[PDB]
Formats: C-alpha cells, structure tokens, sequence
C-alpha cells in the first residue's frame, strides 16, 4: 500500500518519522545496506529503528518469523497481529500507523 | 537509529 517508499533513504525515514510521524508510525523503503531488501523503519517511543526484512527468494520473514509470500502480507500480518514483535530484551514494536 | 532485531 502507500507505506512504500522506494525513493528513500535511511535518513530520509528518520526525518519523517521525526517531523511528520507520531509513535507507532512505520514505512518500508529500500536497504541501503543490503541491496532489493527493504527495511521497516518504527517510529518507537520518541526515536526510529529500523528492521532488516528478509527475502530469501522462497519468501519473506524478518530473519526469522512465520514466512509470508509478499511484502504486502507481511506488514499486514504484523499490522494486524499485534504482539509478536519483541526487541531483544527490551519493549514490544507496534507497526500502528502506515506513514504517507 | 538503531537497527533493531527482534526476538520471537
């Protein structure tokens, strides 16, 4: 849906998400580290992180994860499914709010 | 800016 975004950059989403996001906003956009990837980037809790996908040509996951045949489907599964994302020890991530 | 890994 529109919370693509091919044409960004990492600091690109930083700079939404600051001025434009509130907390639970979230996009997709490419990977500058790793090329025809994308990652998420979560405007979580006053800052942005951001979340390797990954897409082994069989499927998407992020790099672990049930496995999703679209992009699509996979931020809608998180959308929807509220929960299943944990930081290493830290808080929950909440993909809430497409953003643009 | 922290890339972040999730643990499930």
């Amino acid at each position: 849906r529109r919370w693509f975004h091919p044409n960004i950059t990492g600091v690109e989403a930083e700079n939404l998400l600051l001025t434009r996001g509130v907390d639970g906003s979230f996009l997709a956009r490419p990977s500058k580290s790793n090329p025809g990837d994308f990652t998420l980037s979560v405007r979580r809790n006053g800052a942005v992180t951001h979340i390797k996908i990954q897409n082994t040509g069989d499927y998407y996951d992020l790099y672990g994860g049930e496995k999703f045949a679209t992009l699509a489907e996979l931020v809608q599964y998180y959308m929807e499914h509220h929960g299943q994302l944990k930081e290493k020890n830290g808080d929950v991530i909440e993909l809430k709010y497409p953003l643009n | 800016g922290e890339y972040v890994n999730i643990e499930f």
